[PDB]
């Protein structure tokens, strides 16, 4: 520990970058010699050797024949493939390889990349797209494009696609998702891997080839550093494996290069000298010391004409300048002087001289001459480069662009100078070493020469370097000690860094570290204090503490010394995702302020540290005053500082001036390609600070910077497809731009007056992006407005202009136009381009009320194209203050004596003596009174006892009375059913039940049970049905517990149930009284009134009385990127634990699976460097043993055994069962559980932590807030009743949100009714009831709801604006009129005379299966007399009920080739629709394949509505008189109960019995459960090979089997009656006493026989007769139809089950 | 020997360095010591988004609190399409009209001015007296001039009525120097007025362009009309209103 010493970084750099050199003497080959001119110095080296050739050449045909596509229409490896393709092909092993340029290298990456492709090779179809991604970074821009296209062409017959990586942020990672080989730089991977946090697609990274590696020793060689370490290091973290294959030049420290790559150097490391170069090389230096202006100048003209003319007419010269302004020149020079006399075939090139033509170019060709640079067209020097190619060029002067991105050779090449002048250096320096390797390395074409003649001409100060450079003697050294401070922040903001011992041991992954062992003299240390410290621990600490400081400084992160910990700040991470400086950074912290002028921030921008070094040149001022002297923006800075230079370029830029000078062309590029991102950091600091006026300035300035234009130019010149120059017209006609959207096509022409385009202008004027905004005000109190937004498009899509998707702003503003209170991310799809989009936000109001709010939605990348909707709230209705708690009143607490019932004492005063206050207020109305009670009091209130005291008393009133308990979840039911299974039935001898799916099952458990608890849906399907059941009218107490949860998504069942038993109460005038429980309503008396509760039987209690004292803190985290959010949390968490609770039980939530391992091990390690490791545990770790030995889940048990748990839905049902006995029993004093089982944890804790309150929906792909009920839920978790004096719970959110949680947390909730939003399934029930039966009918009813109470007291929540009495009946009758002709339309009903309403076929199906009215209507389109098993599932995975199922990108892909493997392949698939995920899991289930465990809780919630959706359709088919598609649903029903397709053998559905069993049953005649179930006993025990236990099994399954023997006999059969009655009777009688239910073990819930009685004719597809029968024992059923005509007429009768297979009787008779 | 060479300095390049400072005026506001209640939030957006040399001027609409109608409230501030210099405004002579504003009464208008002075000005008189003289809905007993004028690093507001004389010499005035004949002191008289920030008041701004017309004065004029939106007004050297400035580089 302990960092000792602050260094200078700076003192440390190697200021020269590539151009440092590290060796002090340069030896030459033995041919080597030199001159002396005049002027210039010249040496010569000789053209090597290849050496005496020591193994063979490979032919292709031996290379593993996976691979040998790769290499079609290729031969044999050469000699550098031939020595790597073993350590390539046959290995994993990581790869350094140096050879000279081009000898083959990039093949050897091939053979890399195809193994890698063979990873995911199986004989399927062939590659699977989805396991893996290839990484291939190349140091040029023009390298990527080349390299994309040609390994695309060798790979395109695997079927793998290759991608260059646009420079783009979110239209960029849908490419990412369709390419398997990413073809990227260094930098442009670096900024994706810094965010990282998307839910990566960067985990699927298995191979990364770093080409021209050697960059390590440039100024750009710190991003390699940076890669390569997050990637190694990340190998440590997660234990998947990255393959890492260098490429470099022979330079020395290669060896260095191979250790910090991972190459073991006996088994990966390849060295090949320039002897091994495809065509030797003769080298050339010419080093000028005339150090005279420009008689240098001419002394380097006078040498390149001499060397030119050395091969004049002999060979092609490719001379190399460096600069886009001097490939035209110099070559035109050369030509000038080579008029004295000149030496050559010429009219190919005269021809194509002016064929094609193009300022200089037979100027610049008489004598073959060409030029080749970045400005021209494609095709202008597309085959220039190849009149080149076919040898007609002598002289081609070109850039360093030809070297890079096209496979160019030449004979001779002649680089004129090694100057360049570099922006960001300001100054004029040498060219990058790469650029010269490059360069020279194209000298030589590949067959043709024997030998390469490369020419360099420099300054003489200059040649032991390039003599250096290209005889592998410069050494490759480590550039990135200046950059150290802005890697680590990038590290930091990753969460990979979390102290400087992190950075220490990440810092020994950078190259730099090796340097540091190898070579100390070097990088500033030291001989003598390396020797004491041999693994410069001290050394890296003190280099990483001289970061941290300066990052400290820059206020990107807080790091204190003591603890070395950082801390990741919004500004630390917003450095590191725009990639920028973290000088820039403070700069921008400092002087960014919302007060700031547009003057002030081109001042702000120009200021950034990337332009530290520009200059004002004094051959600058000319233009520099003259443009300065009248633009647009006012400079207040004088002309000598380099900040108004920095300013005038960046206007220059946009007004699309161009400039005169050289340097400030080439100034003002480097100036503008910053600013992009630049100013996007700044976009996104004042956006994230609520600076609603500076926010709206700098996205303009990004715009304009974007597409070089002012906001006062007419948007129409952003058309890019625009060759017009018709605005201009325009502009100088001012007049407003939104005007010619309200005018036709010959107006437009008649304005601009121009008639011929009048038609053109409309066209783009209506494909400009343009959206309409509406909004609904609903007032959520007085103080929280709710707000929906609905984003009309008004335009028109073109993918031509628009591409898949078009972002906007939006943008909630205060009055003064100053503040945003709110702002989101708002993406319009192209296959969403014309429909509404709903938005809704919070925004907060205060009571004076302000006049109004702004919502602004501006175009992310169009420049004038925003839509600002007033909201004005004069005519706002606020809702009226919350009346006063209900007082807790100081009556000393009641006894469990007061029950006066011994019986009934035994379920408490084993644990607790008396009832807490809110109990004992209650007690008397709910034990000694039979009002209808309502009790809201915070949760952990003990609020579920008062339900007990009501059913005790029930049971004293009735000793068979009926009960139904609902609660809103489906996990708190369960944990209700144990705690009332034993206290009412164990120890009082009643009957408690749960109810099911099952609507048979569950009728006579509410016949039997004398308490019945049940989730909504269960008892919707049920209480439907009233009036035809005494048992649901029979009751006696129906209690709705967490009824709150009315206004939360799942509501409107809730409250159509509730209101149902009011109305049920009123018709049979023998009440059943109602109890109902809630968290602290501010509106409770709305409740209370509602359900017929006095308001002396009305407890509102509010927070304040909760038993446990709640100690709430809500923390706000500024951290807007979710991420990085969350790991801003990390310490935090710990820090809470300490101070709340470091002792006493602590849980943490946290929002997804995923999370609850990482903070687990995240305290942990928090815990150990607090070396107070394992202060979690309280037993030692031998009690944890036989605990521990269930590791299903690797990690748990490391967790365990340090003291902390995780609980998520991955975890085996009795895993999670451990953890929480562990936790309540207090061994693990934390345990840390998602969000998703808030609602079913069997433990309490002292302190609650929520760490964050959004989660990721996979589906919409957007942050969610936690519903406001699942953060009051989570709280109530902190509340120990019999061990804590107070509960402790802190919420730490961003702090967007943190308002929001103080007024909904501290203050009792206010819920509002969702019914008008979920109105057609329940008003179809209860026409088919005739509950309903006209429009007034339907008035009525919606008045015993809760949404009408509501509308009166908030109108405007519900769209309403006045509360008159004609008001809300004219509001109530266009709900009802609307919902009424919907159900109309879908045929579920039948409307005469404008009044008359009543259920059609389709609406008794969809309201007896309890199925979604829509889902019903597209079964009537689809369903058809002609379709069978196959297309039913088709037409089943598209109902409504599957519309949730959940979507991953990850499984985007384990179902691509599932589609391979089901029988029946599918229409036209998709593969990202919920309907086609359902149609595979359903497929997948019946073949009996396991998937993933995701993938299985997927599926066990798609059959459990299966059922009713097959029974839908078979009602369907029958009624429309199908008898074939019916029988063949009837076996769906079956087939999806057992997990079979009927092809298979019935015998399958046997516990035990594998494949090669049904073999050997096959073999011998045995084919049926019967055939089975008797052949001689013993003897089947020696035909199944199964244990006496297996056998068991066997035998329950076939004395469940169904064993019915059918009689069927016919009416009166003397009467042929021509169209009259033909009753038919059929009996069924089963020989056992079915005890139990179906067994059918792969279906999620329990059935029981469900049994079909067909009548059909076979020959006619015509079903007669059709009847449901649920049966055990006795069972006669009647079947009547009318007669035919004929007397004669046979049907065949069918008895079928819907549960087992093999059991479908079949009877004929002719009854006539 | 001479040879030196004139290089533009266009002093609205240095005025539109100063309107980026305005808003520290904003924290030294200062009143001199009916009754008119100035809400504080529009009355500072007012000082920024104007300028130094030319004034700008702005509609004042407002109504009495509910039981208290001695007292009026300013509710908003119009700006419609305006110039000025350092003397007076040149409004055009319709008055703004809006649905939103038909509930309120017109309480006159504000207006900012270079240097303080102890007097209401001559052409303020006539600018006030012309206008009620024209609209009816300026009642003269209830229609203020409120001044804004540049102290140095501050901001001080004066609020002025006008007298029955004053009205009767404002009308007939022609004589737009600062020294005309028939002015007198007894022209006008100070009223109560106030900054608060018990409430908030809103703007309204032109719909079909924006309000400032000082780099464009030719396509203004007295007869102009305009339509307005409830929308809050664009800073003095804001870029939609001076687009020559940024097109004219087209030519450069």
């Amino acid at each position: 520990l302990a960092p000792r010493q602050v260094l200078d970084l700076e003192d440390l750099v190697f200021t020269q970058g590539s151009h440092f050199m590290a060796n002090k003497r340069c030896q030459l080959p033995d041919g080597s010699f030199r001159r002396q001119r005049k002027g210039y110095e010249e040496v010569h080296v000789p053209a090597l050797k290849p050496k005496p050739f020591g193994e063979q050449l490979l032919p292709v045909e031996k290379l593993p024949k996976y691979a040998q596509a790769g290499f079609e229409g290729f031969k044999t490896l050469n000699r550098i493939q031939s020595k790597l393709y073993r350590a390539a092909l046959e290995t994993d092993e990581n790869l350094l390889l140096c050879a000279p340029t081009g000898a083959g290298k990039t093949n050897v990456a091939l053979m890399c990349m195809l193994r890698e492709i063979g990873k995911h090779i199986n004989m399927d179809g062939t590659i699977n797209v989805c396991d893996f991604k290839i990484i291939y970074i190349a140091p040029m821009r023009s390298l990527v494009q080349e390299m994309v296209g040609s390994f695309g062409k060798r790979l395109a017959t695997y079927g793998i696609t290759v991608a260059e990586l646009t420079g783009d942020h979110q239209l960029c990672k849908e490419e990412i998702s369709a390419t398997q080989i990413i073809v990227c730089t260094p930098e442009k991977w670096d900024i994706i891997t810094r965010k990282g946090g998307e839910r990566t697609y960067t985990q699927l990274v298995r191979l990364i080839i770093l080409d021209e590696i050697h960059l390590l020793h440039d100024d750009r060689g710190p991003v390699l550093e940076a890669l390569v370490a997050r990637a190694i290091r990340n190998i440590e973290m997660t234990q998947e494996d990255v393959r890492l294959i260098g490429l470099s030049a022979t330079l020395p420290n290669y060896e260095d290069v191979a250790t910090f790559l991972r190459v073991d150097p006996a088994k990966g490391l390849f060295y090949f000298d320039n002897s091994f170069r495809p065509v030797p090389l003769e080298q050339t230096y010419v080093g000028i010391t005339e150090k005279k202006a420009i008689k240098r100048f001419q002394i380097m003209n006078e040498i390149v004409y001499e060397k030119i003319m050395e091969h004049a007419g002999k060979n092609q010269v490719l001379v190399f300048v460096h600069s886009r302004k001097e490939t035209g020149k110099t070559a035109r020079a050369i030509r000038d002087m080579c008029l004295e006399k000149d030496t050559l075939s010429t009219e190919v090139l005269r021809t194509e001289a002016e064929q094609c033509k193009n300022l200089e170019l037979k100027d610049l060709l008489p004598y073959g001459f060409a030029i080749h640079h970045a400005g021209m067209t494609r095709v202008d020097r597309t085959l220039v480069e190849d009149l080149f190619a076919d040898k007609h060029i002598q002289v081609l002067v070109s850039t360093a662009t030809l070297a890079w991105g096209v496979n160019l050779p030449a004979h001779t090449v002649i680089i004129k100078g090694t100057q360049v002048y570099s922006p960001e250096k300001g100054r004029w320096t040498e060219l990058g070493a790469l650029d010269i390797l490059q360069m020279l390395g194209r000298a030589g074409r590949p067959q043709y020469d024997t030998k390469g003649e490369g020419i360099l001409i420099t300054s003489h100060g200059e040649l032991q370097y390039y003599l250096s450079l290209l005889n592998q003697q410069l050494p490759i050294e480590s550039q990135m000690v200046s950059k150290l401070p802005d890697m680590l922040n990038a590290e930091i903001v990753l969460g990979n860094v979390q102290n400087a011992k992190d950075a220490v041991n990440w810092l020994g992954y950078a190259y730099l570290y090796i340097r540091m062992l190898r070579s100390p003299t070097l990088y500033g240390i030291s001989h003598d204090d390396l020797k004491g410290d041999p693994l410069l621990d001290q050394r890296r600490l003190d280099l990483v503490h001289t970061a941290a400081l300066m990052l400290d400084k820059n206020n990107l992160v807080k790091y204190d010394k003591k603890t070395g910990n950082f801390q990741v700040t919004e500004l630390g991470r917003i450095a590191s995702h725009y990639y920028i400086t973290n000088d820039t950074v403070q700069t921008y912290n400092q002087l960014l302020k919302p007060t700031l002028s547009e003057i002030e921030l081109f001042r702000v921008f120009s200021l950034s540290s990337e332009f530290k070094n520009i200059t004002v040149r004094e051959e600058e001022k000319l233009e520099l005053q003259k443009l300065l002297e009248r633009v647009p923006i006012p400079v207040k800075e004088s002309i000598e500082e380099p900040s108004a230079k920095i300013n005038v370029l960046l206007q220059a830029f946009i007004s699309q001036l161009k400039l005169e000078g050289f340097a400030l062309m080439a100034d003002m590029v480097y100036v503008t390609q910053s600013a992009g991102r630049l100013m996007r950091a700044i976009f996104e600091i004042v956006l994230n600070r609520g600076w609603a006026q500076l926010t709206d300035k700098t996205l303009n300035l990004c715009k304009m910077i974007d597409k070089r234009m002012w906001q006062s130019m007419c948007p129409l010149r952003q058309f890019r497809k625009l060759p017009e120059e018709v605005v201009k017209k325009i502009e100088k006609k001012n007049f407003p731009f939104e005007r010619l959207y309200d005018l036709n096509h010959n107006e437009i022409g008649e304005l601009i007056r121009m008639p011929k385009m009048g038609k053109t202008i409309h066209k783009y004027v209506h494909l400009f992006p343009k959206l309409e905004l509406s909004v609904h005000l609903q007032p959520i109190t007085r103080s929280t407005l709710k707000v929906e937004l609905t984003i009309t498009p008004d335009f028109q899509w073109d993918e031509k202009v628009h591409g898949s998707s078009e972002a906007f702003w939006i943008l909630v503003e205060d009055v003064d136009s100053e503040v945003i209170l709110h702002h989101e991310y708002f993406l319009l799809k192209a296959k969403y381009a014309q429909d509404e989009h709903l938005i809704t936000f919070f925004v907060p109001v205060f009571e004076p009320l302000p006049p109004q709010y702004f919502i602004r939605v501006v175009s992310d990348r169009w420049l004038s194209c925003e839509t600002q909707l007033p909201v004005s709230f004069r005519h706002l209705i606020l809702p009226e203050k919350y009346p006063p708690p209900t007082e807790l009143l100081d009556l000393q607490p009641l006894p469990v004596s007061a029950l006066r019932n011994s019986a009934f004492e035994s379920l408490y005063q084993d644990k607790f003596p008396f009832f807490n206050p809110i109990q004992t207020q209650v007690f008397n109305t709910v034990y000694n009174s039979d009002d209808n009670v309502f009790v809201g009091a915070p949760t952990g209130s003990g609020k579920t006892i008062c339900a007990e005291f009501a059913i005790l008393r029930m049971l004293l009133q009735s000793s068979e009375g009926r009960c139904v308990y609902i609660t809103p979840m489906e996990a708190l039911a369960e944990q209700v059913y144990m705690d009332w299974y034993e206290k009412f039935q164990d120890r009082l001898n009643k009957k408690v039940v749960l109810l099911t799916g099952e609507t048979s099952t569950d009728l006579k458990l509410l016949g039997k049970g004398n308490i019945i608890i049940s989730t909504p849906e269960k008892w919707d399907i049920l209480s439907r049905r009233w009036k035809q059941r005494k048992n649901v009218q029979n009751i006696n107490l129906f209690v709705v517990d967490e009824v709150h949860l009315i206004g939360g998504e799942n509501g409107p069942v809730l409250e159509v149930i509730c209101s149902r038993m009011r109305y049920i109460s009123s018709q049979i005038e023998r009440p059943i009284r109602i109890v109902a429980l809630s968290s602290s309503l501010s509106n409770a008396k709305d409740v209370a009134h509602w359900l017929g509760c006095s308001a002396t039987s009305t407890f509102n209690f509010h927070p304040n009385v909760r038993p446990v004292p709640l100690e709430l803190h809500i923390q706000g985290f500024n951290i807007s990127h979710t991420q990085t959010r969350l790991l801003s949390m990390a310490k935090p968490v710990y820090h809470a634990i300490t101070k709340h609770s470091p002792k006493k039980p602590v849980i943490v939530f946290v929002p997804s699976r995923k999370q609850t391992r990482l903070t687990a091990i995240d305290i942990l390690t928090t815990c150990a460097a607090d070396i107070q490791r394992q202060r979690f545990l309280h037993c030692t770790e031998k009690d944890l043993i036989p605990y521990l030995e269930k590791l299903s889940d690797s990690t748990l048990k490391e967790t365990l055994l340090n003291g902390v748990g995780y609980l998520h839905e991955g975890l085996s049902p009795m895993e999670r069962r451990l953890v929480e006995q562990l936790f309540s029993s207090g061994a693990i004093q934390v345990v840390v559980a998602s969000r998703s089982l808030c609602w079913g944890m069997n433990v309490a804790a002292h302190l609650v932590i929520i760490m964050d309150t959004q989660y990721y929906n996979g589906k919409i792909h957007a942050y969610v807030d936690y519903p406001i009920y699942d953060v009051l839920q989570m709280v109530g978790h902190a509340n120990r009743p019999l061990q804590d004096d107070e509960g402790r719970c802190v919420i730490m959110c961003q702090g967007s949100k943190k308002d929001f949680f103080k007024k909904f947390l501290y203050e009792p909730l206010p819920v509002e009714s969702h019914l008008d939003h979920c109105m057609h399934d329940h008003f179809n029930a209860e026409i088919v009831t005739k509950t309903i039966e006209n429009k007034q009918d339907a008035v009525d009813y919606l008045t015993w709801t809760f949404l009408y109470r509501r509308m009166t007291q908030n109108p405007n929540y519900y769209n309403l604006q006045g509360i008159s009495h004609r008001h809300l009946s004219d509001h109530l009758s266009e709900l009802v009129e609307q919902t009424l002709s919907d159900l109309e339309q879908s045929k579920c009903i039948s409307i005469e005379d404008e009044m008359d309403v009543a259920p059609l076929n389709l609406g008794m199906i969809a309201a007896y299966y309890y199925i979604n009215y829509t889902t019903i209507e597209l079964f009537s389109m689809s369903l058809n007399a002609k379709t069978k098993v196959r297309g039913l599932i088709e037409i089943i995975s598209n109902a409504a009920e599957y519309e949730n199922i959940p979507i991953r990108h990850h499984e985007d892909c384990l179902l691509r080739q599932l589609a391979q493997k089901v029988p029946h392949k599918l229409n036209n698939p998709k593969f990202n629709d919920p309907h086609v995920k359902t149609n595979l899991l359903l497929q997948a289930h019946l073949s009996r394949m396991q998937l993933s465990a995701e993938l299985q809780s997927d599926t066990e919630e798609i059959l459990s509505k299966a059922i009713r959706l097959i029974q839908a359709c078979v009602d369907v088919l029958s009624s429309n008189g199908w008898l074939s598609p019916a029988l063949a649903a009837m076996e769906l029903a079956q087939m999806v109960t057992q997990a079979m397709w009927s092809k298979d053998s019935y015998l399958k559905q046997l516990p035990h019995f594998t494949s090669e069993h049904i073999k050997r049953c096959t073999d011998k005649g045995v084919e049926s459960v019967f055939d089975i179930m008797e052949m001689e006993d013993e003897e089947r025990n020696a035909l199944l090979q199964l244990t006496d236990s297996q056998i068991a099994d066997v035998a329950r399954f076939c004395n469940r089997y169904p064993n019915i023997e059918l009689s069927y006999e016919v009416v009166d059969k003397d009467s042929i009656r021509s169209g009259g009655p033909v009753v038919v009777l059929v009996q069924l009688e089963r020989e056992e006493e079915v005890t139990g239910p179906v067994i059918a073990p792969l279906f999620p819930q329990k059935r029981e026989e469900g049994w079909w009685v067909v009548i059909g004719d076979a020959k006619s597809n015509s079903l007669i007769s059709i009847k449901r029968l649920t049966l055990q024992q006795k069972a006669k059923v009647k079947l009547d139809f009318v007669a035919p005509a004929t007397g004669a007429h046979n049907y065949t009768l069918y008895f079928m089950s819907d549960a087992y297979m093999g059991c479908d009787q079949e009877y004929k008779f002719s009854v006539d | 020997s001479m040879t030196q060479t004139f290089s533009s300095k266009t002093e609205w390049r240095v005025r539109a360095i100063s309107a980026a400072n305005l808003h520290l005026r904003t924290n030294h506001i200062y009143v001199s010591s009916y009754t008119y209640i100035l809400p504080k939030n529009v009355l500072k957006k007012f000082i920024c988004i104007s300028d130094l040399r030319a004034q700008i001027a702005g509609y004042l609409y407002g109504v009495s609190p509910p039981d208290n109608p001695q007292v009026k409230e300013i509710r908003c501030i119009v700006m419609v399409p305006q110039w000025g210099t350092h003397q007076t405004v040149h409004l055009p002579g319709q008055l703004p009209q809006h649905e939103y504003l038909k509930e309120m009464e017109p309480l006159g208008w504000i207006h900012t001015q270079p240097n303080e002075s102890p007097q209401l000005s001559p052409q303020d008189v006539t600018t006030h007296a012309k206008i009620m003289a024209d609209n009816p809905s300026w009642d003269g007993e209830k229609t203020i001039i409120i001044t804004c004028s540049f102290t140095p690093g501050s901001c001080t507001l004066t609020a002025y009525k006008l007298t029955p004389s004053g009205y009767e010499w404002g009308r007939q005035n022609t004589d737009k120097g600062n020294n005309p004949k028939g002015y007198l002191p007894s022209h006008y008289e100070r009223v109560q007025m106030l900054l608060s920030d018990r409430f908030l008041g809103f703007f309204m701004v032109p719909a079909q362009s924006s309000w400032n017309y000082n780099f464009m004065g030719v396509r203004h004029d007295p007869n102009m009309k305009y339509e307005l939106q409830l929308a809050n007004p664009k800073e003095f050297y804001h870029e939609v209103h001076r687009p020559s400035h940024f097109l004219n580089f087209a030519l450069l």
